[PDB]
RNA sequence: AGAGUUAAAUUAUAACUAAGCUGUAAAAAGCCCUAGUUAAAAUAAAAUAACCCACGAAAGUGACUCUAAUAAUCCUGACACACGAUAGCUAGGACCCAAACUGGGAUUAGAUACCCCACUAUGCCUAGCCCUAAACCCAAAUAGUUACAUAACAAAACUA
């Protein structure tokens, strides 16, 4: 029986570290006619803009790859006791599955 | 005065208008903050008023550059919702 | 009142070897001349603990 | 150095413009100044016209002497070069090389305050 | 280190003597403390001019 | 077509003309707004007044010189005794801030004067002299 | 006897900090375009923080140099020098829109 | 705290041009020894920097340079000692500009007020007093805690 600490060593999040400038492939599980919600898998969806350039082939199910940011956009601001996190994730559209 | 004339607070024409000049000084100013410091000059402001001026502004500063971070920061959640009628 | 002399060389720069070979020109800037005033209460502090003080 | 004298002169010819640094440089060692070098920036056109002794200029000249000074002797400097006509401002300045250059280690971001307030709800 | 570097700084300076060649050649080698800063953080000389 | 927004420096070798004369040549429309009046001369480039105008000389009185039209009235009248004298081109200064400012200076273009600069030369005090009291006390 | 706990150690990811323009550099009231650059060109006045973006030591020693350097008559008050007015422009403000 | 200096204005005073200038929601009074431009001493005050938060015990201090310099191997402590914003007092000097008082002009039933014009003490320096403030950040000093816990509001509650 495996221990939940060696399970964090060997995580793949563990092995991301930084969160800023990380190559990610994903996955699209919802299509807003401008709106692609992307689900890369790590703890939220992130929401881009369908590119002008093959703009057919992004459909629901479909694997496009994604430079991370910010895995949790969420701030603070004055007189607030707990912070504002959006529900998201921050991360721009490069192209889809180059195989 | 003293200075060299006409090198300062100037700015000349293109192309024979003279109203996109003046709003082109005016935008100058308006950056430096000269337009204000001659409406505050006009009369005497007591030190008092002085400190309770630039206090208000900073206060007012400070909100409304925090105000406008929240709004660039919940701009992304204008779109339309996709979960409507769920 | 104690007079330190103008030609003291100040706190900093006594216990260095080779001073009395170099030129009256680095000896002269060294000196209390062109010392602050902060040096010549340095000069006399140490000269007051090392007249009165027992282990200093 | 010790101290930096900003000494902007009249606009004149080379043998006049010399005699008169070589009398500010004896000037200064007759106060018992410890003159390093002498540095010359040129004849230049004045930021903006300036008035002494009785004349309004609009050229002159740039120079800088740094010297090892006695504190008490800085005010018989500038008595002694307010005095003099040849020069039209004179300034002293301790050095910049006497401090040294404290560290920029980078910008520390200052995080938004927190507990300013009470948690009564509005 | 400093008695050492006031040491070989005393050679150049302005004495009775040198007074005349210093100013002389100072009045012949004039030398500006102009420079610019760029965006990035590189310093710019006019010297190339 | 680069344009540059800064004067021709006298000491630069800068080579713009306005009717075959430099800019310094170029007389001068110095512009007094203040909150009740706008007095405008035009000077020579020696600084010899070439003609004089202001909203009282053009008839209006009290109330009715600090407004705009006074001092559009002002302008053209002003550059009707310009052109008299015959300038075509001139460089304008307005000193204080008032009412009036936008009026002068199309009042200046319309009345068959040509404008090429336009300098804000404002009275700041860095704290000099005290000003008077405020209103409403 | 569990190796795989977490040690106590510092955040090894730390980006260093950001730094100002004349970060690790020496200010001076001799040299005109240095403080020139900082001064707006049409009127004189010191740019603050939010347009300079410096840290506040080099901050201060900007507008000191240059203050000394409008009281000593090296530069001018109520205008940038035209002779440097083409310099690379460090400052964020925007004039003609 | 001394000593030295003046950039932006402003002014005494001259030279050209004009018959008007100032004044407000609107007007009158005032000035026409006036107004604009160009040259400029003396005095007073120190735009922007400052969206900075430092120094000093507090009052207070942000134009520049130099000098001297910011106690305590750091607990509390008076009726003792030393300071103490502005306003005010005696003597000398300075007086651009502001201005209590006062005199005019408006407004009003009245206006010895709010609005406008001019001027005095005064605001400035030297020397001596006066020892007062919403001197308030209405939150005492020195060591600490986030345990118990919301009269209300405000700047959260508290131990020695
Ligand atoms: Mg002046
Ligand atoms: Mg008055
Ligand atoms: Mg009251
Ligand atoms: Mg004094
Ligand atoms: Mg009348
Ligand atoms: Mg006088
Ligand atoms: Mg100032
Ligand atoms: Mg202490
Ligand atoms: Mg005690
Ligand atoms: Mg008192
Ligand atoms: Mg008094
Ligand atoms: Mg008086
Ligand atoms: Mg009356
Ligand atoms: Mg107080
Ligand atoms: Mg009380
Ligand atoms: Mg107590
Ligand atoms: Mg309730
Ligand atoms: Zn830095």
């Amino acid at each position: 029986v495996e221990s939940f600490a060696s399970m964090l060593r060997h995580s793949p999040l563990t092995q991301m570290g930084p969160a800023k400038n990380k190559l990610v492939i994903g996955q699209i599980f919802h299509i807003v006619e401008d709106d692609l919600y992307i689900d890369f898998g790590g703890k939220f969806h992130c929401v881009c803009k369908r590119p002008e350039v093959d703009g057919e082939k992004y459909q629901k199910g479909t694997r496009v790859r994604l430079r991370l940011l910010d895995l949790e956009l969420t701030s603070r601001f004055l007189g607030a006791t707990t912070d504002t996190t959006i529900l998201e994730a921050d991360a721009v559209l490069l192209g889809l599955q180059e195989s | 005065a003293n200075h060299l004339k006409f090198i300062a607070r100037t700015v000349m024409v293109q192309e024979g208008n003279v109203e996109g000049a003046y709003r082109t000084l005016n935008r100058i100013l308006t950056m430096d903050g000269l337009i204000e410091d001659i409406k505050r000059r006009r009369y005497y402001e007591k030190p008092c008023r002085r400190r309770q001026r630039e206090s208000y502004e900073t206060c007012r500063r400070i909100y409304n550059m925090e105000m406008a971070r929240k709004i660039n920061f919940l701009m992304r959640k204008n779109r339309a919702d996709p979960w409507q009628g769920c | 009142q104690d007079d330190p002399p103008p030609s003291m060389l100040l706190l900093d720069y006594q216990n260095v070897p080779g001073i009395h070979k170099v030129d009256d020109v680095v000896k002269r800037l060294l000196s209390l001349e062109m010392a602050n005033q902060k040096e010549k209460l340095k000069i006399k502090k140490m000269q007051l603990m090392n007249k009165v003080l027992e282990n200093p | 150095p010790r101290y930096e004298l900003a000494l902007i002169l009249k606009a004149m010819q080379r043998p006049e413009t010399a005699a008169a640094l070589k009398r500010t440089l004896e000037a200064l060692m007759d106060r018992g100044a410890v003159v390093r070098n002498l540095e010359n920036l040129g004849e230049r056109m004045l930021p903006y016209k300036i008035s002494a002794h009785n004349q309004r200029h609009s050229r002159g000249g740039y120079f800088l002497v740094d010297f090892y000074a006695p504190a008490t002797t800085v005010e018989s400097m500038m008595e002694h070069l307010s005095r003099d006509i040849d020069v039209i401002r004179p300034n002293i300045v301790k050095h910049p090389l006497t401090q040294e250059v404290k560290e920029c280690e980078g910008i520390v971001p200052v995080p938004l305050e927190e507990k300013l307030y009470s948690t009564k709800k509005r | 280190q400093e008695v050492l570097q006031l040491q070989e700084e005393a050679k150049t300076f302005i004495t009775r003597e040198n007074l005349e060649a210093r100013v002389e050649e100072a009045l012949d080698s004039p030398k500006s403390y102009n420079w610019a800063i760029t965006r990035e953080g590189l310093v710019v000389r006019p010297q190339q001019k | 077509s680069s344009f540059s927004i800064y004067p021709p420096i006298p000491g630069q070798e800068n080579s713009l003309r306005w009717a075959g004369k430099k800019f310094e040549e170029i007389p001068i429309a110095h512009i007094k707004a203040s909150y009740n009046n706008t007095q405008i001369q035009v000077v020579s480039a020696a600084h010899q007044p070439l003609a004089h105008a202001s909203c009282g000389t053009e008839g209006f009185r009290n109330a009715k010189k600090g407004t705009g039209i006074a001092a559009q009235t002002a302008g053209i009248a002003a550059a009707a005794k310009a052109t008299g004298k015959g300038v075509t081109h001139v460089r304008v200064v307005v000193k204080g801030l008032g009412p009036g400012r936008l009026s002068a200076i199309k009042g200046l273009t319309m009345g068959g004067l040509e404008v090429i600069s336009i300098t804000d030369n404002t009275p700041i005090p860095h704290n000099g002299c005290r000003p008077r009291k405020a209103r409403r006390l | 006897s569990n190796e795989d706990l977490p040690v106590p150690m510092e955040n090894p990811y730390k980006e260093p900090l950001k730094k100002c323009i004349l970060c690790e550099k020496h200010v001076d009231y001799k040299n005109v375009q240095l403080l020139s650059q900082f001064i707006s060109p049409f009127t004189g006045c010191i740019y603050g923080r939010h347009i300079t973006g410096l840290c506040g030591k080099k901050q201060k020693e900007i507008t000191k140099a240059i203050k000394r350097a409008q009281i000593l008559g090296f530069m001018p008050v109520t205008y940038k020098d035209p002779a440097y007015l083409k310099d690379p422009k460090v400052c964020n403000i925007k004039y003609r829109e």
